RNA sequence: GCAGU
């Protein structure tokens, strides 16, 4: 079966047989990064990418270049870890090796004088940890993914949101990945329209005449020719036939044959259909056929060589028999039929003021800098750097592909920058879409709608870096120097490593990691986001953008997102979803070829994926594969039907298959409302791990993928066995068959004890193993924060009962009995950091010291010699962490406490006491001190003794890691040598180091010996090496902030109890605040005893219909049920054939089921263990939308001896009789939120006031004070609270001598108020003066 | 300036930024010097920046 | 005013006065110097804007 | 002419 | 920026 999955079985309730496993969830953080960094020796990604696309760096003149050989990243300095301590940047050196090429001054062809390569150092790149998280200046940070806008052509409109007169207009906008944006659009009289980077618009022909097109090359790109050759009948007019379609024909049509079509009729498809069966192509028309048409070609009198006729020039019958006289027998016209054809071009070129190529370019610079007067190679300049440079300009692959997708051509592949064929495509679609034979794009289509993650936005940066770099390296090869300089003297790796650093730490995207529970890490990694830059701003974002698309499916989780202004701009990536090689999500799909529903699978994007037809995963098939059903419910093109089973090309891979991983946690999904799932997904990202985890009795089966794929465990990388285990480290012996040769074959696993998360909780590892035990790869050996036994635990089996209590569930609160806070359920730890840092002050170095002045003795019980707190010392608020004293001067006290110094003598003292205290209200121990000292600053017995800490664990740690090596080694060795000659009773004497030299007759196995010993001594030298680094890194000096001294960290282990007012939650929407924590003696309780845990409100679930809460609750009554019997079973000692037969019973229950736990093969040993991890309640699975039905639910409470319906009587604790109804007991799976009234509660009275305006500063860290807004300024308005409102704005925030004589009057007894005006007014009165306002004030 | 000049060298030569103590001796001024120069180069934030 | 960790925070005001009295005080100094008109038309001009 | 169609006083200054 | 109401 497994080891780590059989000590606990999760009954599955799922029916459809898995296809398709969850994919590693953190494989789009790293793969990204990946491709980022790793090498590439064809150059498409990352770091090779951006060095080809800006190297060779040419001169300005061409005597030098600066060419690029390769790149290198070099070792990081610090650790991960040493850099979570060290408060610096986990990154890695970009070592560059550059080489500068020097020709002689004239060269035939640039032939060279030297070439001098160096590497030279550009920035550091972070580097990514192996769980997708970067330590940036010690904080872990997640660069979330960005859901923008592919590159490419779009067609859109508005529908009729412009003219009040209901004429959708339309636009084309090629946007480029790197570059200009370039808009086509129809105004109301339909004039077409260009626009660059969204200013005023152009008439559309003047970027054609932009490129060398003229007038007559415009009319023959946009138009197709009518031809006239005027023959001795009045004007004989060549014809093909369906030209005619669809018009008024109030001319006759005779040519050799019939009157086809009386004057004044509208004529049909079948007349069309008659002339060409007929076959005439050339006809006779009257001579007022040409008055409207437009000619075509410029014709002009050879005779006087003048133009008698200018292209786009309307003929009339005037002009006609003008040109008539010239002696010219075709008259080519451009032809327009209405409803089919436009006079777009024609009548735009009628509008636009340019004749020619240079009157145009100069109309494009005045658009585009208005006001600077345009030479001819200026804007002939500014033109071909808009769109033409490879420089300025960048239509990227994805926007190559998107953009030659759109105008239908065949290749997916060309050049980055426009040309003059795909400006003349995209106004051509766009004519077509105008004429009804095409149709606009769906902007948010999510195939027009691409992912750009980390390693795209960091290779962006870095590109920026190098081209500010490249600006430079040209300044610097216009010198005369070259003969001297190397590569390094003209590279400042500042520019790269700024832009690198201000992505990486400053950026929208990249964002302070959710840390709380291994879920909110999994799932803020798998973040997409449409904000950011190059994206929406939440406040200018639609409601449209906002919408789950029909494309969302399987790609994007429709459940998951946020509730507050950013919704649906934050989105979460599905489970099974990917992302293609251009970045648009893809989401696997079961190919069905004849019926039979094929077990190979298919990533299809969002555009391929309309083509097909699909089935829904619900469908219902047999052994065979064929659809039982013979409607099969799929989704055709974004709609939804039943199609024939004959129809069906593809099938969904999975039930979860369109939820992400956190919304496929919640059991019972499809019984909760949208709005509760929302909820319910956004809630279990907010859950605090506990003291103790505990397993979900009801669960989904995403538990442990969640926790695995989360590098919150340690997770065996070789099988093997257990050779020691320690709550600090687990040491596993390998497996002779997965070990190399040549290696110790041992894994150590070093676990997370106690430390800090970005949220403050404690992230720490336990292990979970015990001695000797075997283990396989992938098994889980140390769990973490919220994990039990490799599962993904966020809360705990609380029994619920759903009645209303006294009022004290009113309006979705929560009564807990008094049994929940003695058994430490939802105890939480919470470590905060608290620093001291001594400053150098300008009156002197402030001093970390324990001669505190003014202070008790008593305070300064717990502080070392040193000033600084011990380590287990139970502090509570205001004690002294860190004794701290800032020198003062110039006192200049006041004539009476000038008096007190005279009559009692006690002078006052040159420093002032600025020590750290622990915040009031917390309470916990000190679990770590860390200080760092500037280098130059001598270090107190404190950091000496510390340090010495740190030199005897580095050196024990290495020890002890080699020891335990060097033990396995010895033991390999100890297994080759009685593979062939055996001194097993004379190898027992010889000592250990004595083996080495042992020469053993070499069949094959003397390369084995010299590979071990090899390996023994390159281990003693690694662990020098190690050492004397580790040594080195401890007594080095910190790199500190300019100004401070030394910097006292001291790391406060709170336990946070219950208590009313902490937000609890279940996994469905129902979140509620503890009201009370009731007596156990006052809960309800059954007919045997049992009180409930925790009472919830019956009208929560109607209203807001999360029914699945009830059914959670229901099974989870069944699910305990079961264990409450096998606890039972194992009480009375009952035999393993009987514990066997009941568990074989409870694992076998159901409809169907897909697994099957077969116990026959069990031994009676992990029967036990099995039966004794089940005697808590049976955990089950419900996975999401194939889950259990509410008949089986039924059928496992008539297992555990159950009331089917799920209710039982209970009886009031207080007074002992029958409540009137069966009520609704369960286990519900309860979760304590991060919203703690520890957190929320502050009050002031006074305190610090703000500088400018003299008002309460802001927040609880500032001691706060409440906003009295606008709003509850109304509020007081609308009652006559004139006095109340008036000291609300007087002297509780602004009048300074108002406030201090208010305080002085409640002291002294005299609840009366002297209001003046506000400083805020006189701010405001000053402020308006400096403007040349006189205000004033008149009486 | 010279100090910004003389860092960039180092950090270009060395592949880290260098340490005011041998910041101190590329350069030929006091070490509490460079100190004081490095406490001084900084600009003032401006108080309507968003944290 | 001088934050604690040696640093200073102006508001914008501090930055936008010195502005104005750098060109000011340039102003007349191109008055004093008899620059050409360009030079002190533009200084005008940026005086203005400032 | 350009008069009047700017408002930076870098055009004007090249102009 | 990210959450809570
Ligand atoms: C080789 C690979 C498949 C062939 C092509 C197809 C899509 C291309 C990427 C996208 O264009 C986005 C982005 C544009 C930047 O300009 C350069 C980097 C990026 C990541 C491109 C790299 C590379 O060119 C890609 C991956
Ligand atoms: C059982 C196992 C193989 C037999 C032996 C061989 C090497 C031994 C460890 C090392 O000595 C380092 C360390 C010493 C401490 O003192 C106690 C803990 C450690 C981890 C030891 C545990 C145990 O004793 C080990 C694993």
């Amino acid at each position: 079966y497994s080891y780590t999955e059989k000590k606990r079985i999760r009954k599955d309730f799922g029916k459809r047989p898995q296809v398709l496993d969850v994919p590693y969830l953190l494989s789009i953080q790293l793969d990204s990064f990946q491709k980022f960094i790793e090498q590439d020796p064809e150059g498409q990604y990352g770091l090779e990418a951006a060095f080809r696309s800006v190297f060779p760096i040419q001169s300005y003149s061409g005597n030098s270049e600066l060419q690029y050989v390769s790149y290198r990243l070099g070792e990081p300095v610090f650790d991960v870890q040493e850099c979570q301590i060290r408060g610096v940047t986990y990154s890695a050196p970009l070592r560059v090796k550059l080489r500068l090429v020097i020709y002689e001054r004239e060269a035939p062809e640039g032939t060279v004088k030297d070439i001098k390569e160096q590497e030279v150092y550009m920035g550091e790149i972070p580097l990514m940890t192996d769980n997708g998280t970067f330590v940036i200046n010690g904080t872990e940070r997640v660069i979330v993914s960005q859901l923008h806008r592919s590159p490419g052509v779009f067609f859109d409109s508005d529908k009729g949101k412009t003219h009040s007169s209901g004429k959708v207009l339309y636009n084309a906008r090629i946007i480029p990945y790197r570059g200009s944006w370039l808009d086509f659009e129809f105004d109301p009289k339909d004039n077409l329209f260009v626009r660059i980077d969204r200013r005023r618009k152009l008439p559309a022909t003047i970027i054609l005449r932009a490129l060398n097109y003229t007038t007559e090359q415009i009319l023959d790109l946009f138009f197709e020719k009518v031809i006239f050759e005027i023959r001795d009948n009045k004007l004989q007019m060549e014809l093909v036939p369906e030209r005619l379609r669809g018009e008024t024909a109030s001319f006759d049509i005779e040519a050799n044959g019939k009157v086809y079509v009386e004057k004044g009729r509208r004529i049909t498809a079948r007349h069309i259909r008659q002339l060409e069966k007929d076959d005439v192509k050339l006809i006779e028309v009257p001579v007022e056929y040409i008055a409207g048409k437009v000619v075509a070609k410029d014709y002009i009198d050879e005779s006087t060589g003048e133009l008698i006729c200018a292209a786009n020039m309307e003929l009339s019958l005037d002009l006609l028999a003008k040109l008539s006289q010239s002696g010219h027998k075709r008259i080519e016209t451009l032809f327009t039929n209405d409803l089919d054809h436009g006079p777009y071009i024609s009548e735009t070129l009628r509008v636009d003021p340019t004749n020619d190529r240079l009157s145009a370019l100069v109309e494009i610079y005045r658009m585009m800098r208005p006001g600077e007067p345009p030479t001819r190679e200026a804007a002939e300049s500014l033109f071909e750097n808009l769109f033409f440079s490879e420089d300025r300009y960048d239509l990227s692959a994805v926007g190559r592909m998107k953009f030659n997708r759109s105008l239908l051509r065949e290749e997916i592949e060309g050049s980055g920058i426009l040309s003059k064929d795909d400006i003349i495509d995209v106004m051509k679609k766009l004519i077509d879409i105008r004429n009804g034979k095409g149709e606009v794009d769906d902007i948010d289509h999510l195939g027009n709608r691409r992912i750009r993650s980390v390693g795209e936005m960091a290779e962006n940066q870095f590109r920026v870096g190098l081209v500010r770099v490249e600006r430079a390296v040209k300044e610097r090869l216009s010198l005369g120097d070259l003969d001297t300089l190397m590569p390094q003297d003209m590279i400042n790796a500042k520019p790269i490593s700024a832009a690198v650093k201000e992505f990486f730490g400053s950026s929208q995207l990249s964002q302070f990691m959710d840390q709380n529970n291994p879920l909110s890490e999994i799932t803020h990694k798998r973040r997409i986001s449409a904000l950011g830059p190059g994206g929406l701003t939440r406040e200018r974002a639609g409601f449209e953008v906002r919408d789950v698309h029909p494309t969302h499916y399987g790609r994007v989780c429709p459940i998951e997102t946020p509730e507050g202004p950013n919704i649906g701009l934050i989105n979460s990536l599905s489970v099974y979803a990917q992302t293609n090689e251009y970045g648009f999500l893809e989401t696997p799909y079961r190919k069905v070829t004849d019926g039979v529903v094929t077990d190979e699978i298919h990533y299809l994007s969002a555009i391929e994926e309309g083509n097909y037809v699909i089935a829904q995963a619900n469908s219902n098939l047999d052994e065979e594969g064929h659809f039982v059903e013979d409607l099969v419910t799929c989704r055709s093109k974004g709609e939804s039907s039943l199609f024939s089973r004959d129809q069906v090309d593809y099938m969904d891979v999975s039930t979860q298959q369109v939820v992400s991983v956190g919304a496929s946690l919640i059991p019972f999904l499809e019984h909760d409302d949208a709005n509760r799932a929302l909820m319910g997904a956004n809630m279990q990202r907010q859950a605090v791990p506990t003291l103790r985890a505990d397993k979900p009795l009801v669960g989904t089966g995403m538990e442990r993928a969640v926790a695995v794929d989360s590098g919150v465990t340690a997770v065996a990388k070789r099988g093997g066995v257990v050779q020691y285990v320690d709550a600090s480290r687990i040491v596993i012996k390998v497996n002779e068959d997965e070990m190399y040769p040549g290696e110790a074959g041992i894994d150590i696993y070093n676990l997370t004890k106690y430390t800090r998360s970005n949220q403050n909780t404690c992230i720490n590892q336990m292990p979970c193993v015990s001695l000797g035990e075997p283990v396989e790869r992938g098994d889980v050996l140390a769990d973490g924060p919220s994990t039990d036994l490799g599962e993904l635990a966020l809360g705990q089996n609380m029994r619920v009962a759903f009645m209303p209590w006294n009022g004290y569930n009113f309006e979705d609160s929560i009564l807990v009995s008094e049994r929940v806070v003695q058994e430490d359920r939802f105890t939480t730890i919470h470590i905060q950091e608290l620093a001291c840092v001594s400053r150098d002050t300008k009156l002197g170095p402030e001093e970390i010291t324990a001669d505190i002045p003014n202070v008790g003795e008593a305070a300064l019980s717990k502080l070392d010699e040193s000033g600084i707190v011990y380590i287990g010392a139970e502090v509570t608020g205001g004690d002294i962490l860190v004794g701290k004293v800032t020198p003062k001067g110039e006192t200049q006290l006041t004539p009476e406490e000038k008096l007190l110094r005279a009559i009692f003598g006690e002078k006052a003292s040159d420093v002032k006491d600025s020590s750290l205290r622990v915040p009031n209200g917390v309470s916990g121990t000190v679990i770590d001190v860390q200080v760092f000292t500037r280098d130059g600053v001598e270090k107190d017995k404190r950091a000496l003794e510390i340090e010495e800490m740190q030199l005897k664990q580095a050196k024990k740690d290495l020890s002890e890691e080699l020891q335990i090596l060097e033990a396995g080694l010895f033991s390999r060795i100890r297994a080759v040598l009685v593979a062939g000659g055996v001194e097993a009773e004379k190898l027992d004497k010889l000592p250990r180091d004595r083996w080495l030299e042992l020469g053993l007759t070499d069949e094959e196995k003397q390369n084995q010996l010299e590979q071990l010993a090899e390996q023994y001594d390159e281990l003693k030298h690694e662990f020098e090496k190690k050492l004397e680094a580790k040594r080195r890194k401890i007594t080095q000096g910190d790199d500190l902030a300019p100004g401070v001294l030394k910097i006292v960290k001291v790391y406060l282990a709170v336990k946070r109890r219950i208590q009313p007012g902490d937000k609890m939650a279940g996994r469905h929407g129902n979140k509620g605040v503890i009201s009370k924590i009731n007596p156990i003696e006052d809960m309800p309780y059954d007919e045997n005893g049992t009180p409930v845990d925790i009472v919830l409100n019956p009208l929560g679930v109607p209203s807001r219909m999360n029914i699945g809460q009830i059914l959670e609750t229901h099974l989870g009554m069944a699910a305990k049920g079961i264990g409450d019997k096998i606890n039972a079973m194992l009480k009375q000692q009952q035999e393993v054939a009987k514990l066997r037969e009941f568990i074989q019973r409870a694992y076998d229950l159901g409809a169907d089921v897909r697994q099957k736990v077969d116990l026959s093969t069990f031994s009676d040993e992990e029967v036990m263990r099995l039966a004794e991890n089940l005697r808590k309640g049976m955990p089950i699975a419900t996975p999401v939308f194939d889950g259990a039905k509410e008949a089986e639910i039924k059928e496992l409470l008539k297992l555990g001896d159950l009331p089917t319906s799920g209710q039982i009587r209970l009886y009031d604790g207080r007074t002992g009789e029958q409540f009137e109804r069966p009520v609704t007991v369960g286990y519900m799976y309860m979760l304590k939120l991060n919203h703690l009234v520890d957190d929320k509660m502050h009050a002031r009275s006074t305190g610090s006031y703000s500088l400018v305006t003299q008002q309460p500063l802001g927040g609880k860290a500032q001691f706060g004070g409440q906003r009295f807004g606008e709003m509850e300024v109304w509020a007081l308005e609308a009652y006559g609270a004139a006095y109340t409102l008036q000291e609300m704005l007087t002297v509780k925030s602004d009048d300074v001598n108002g406030r201090t004589k208010m305080y002085k009057n409640i002291v002294d007894g005299n609840h009366q108020m002297e209001p003046g005006m506000p400083e805020s007014f006189n701010v405001l009165l000053k402020e308006i003066r400096s403007l040349g306002i006189n205000i004033e004030l008149e009486d | 300036n010279k100090l910004n000049r003389i860092s960039r060298q180092m950090l270009q030569e060395m592949g880290r930024e260098p340490t005011p103590e041998e910041l101190a001796e590329r350069m030929l001024m006091p070490e509490d010097k460079i100190r004081k120069v490095l406490k001084i180069a900084k600009e003032p934030i401006s108080m309507e920046t968003p944290i | 005013v001088p934050l604690d960790g040696g640093r200073f925070a102006t508001s914008d005001l501090n930055d936008l006065y010195r502005r104005v009295i750098n060109r000011n005080n340039r102003l007349k100094r191109l008055l004093d110097l008899a620059a050409p008109d360009i030079i002190v038309r533009n200084e005008k001009r940026m005086l203005q804007e400032a | 002419s350009e008069i009047g169609r700017t408002t930076d006083p870098v055009r004007m200054y090249m102009r």
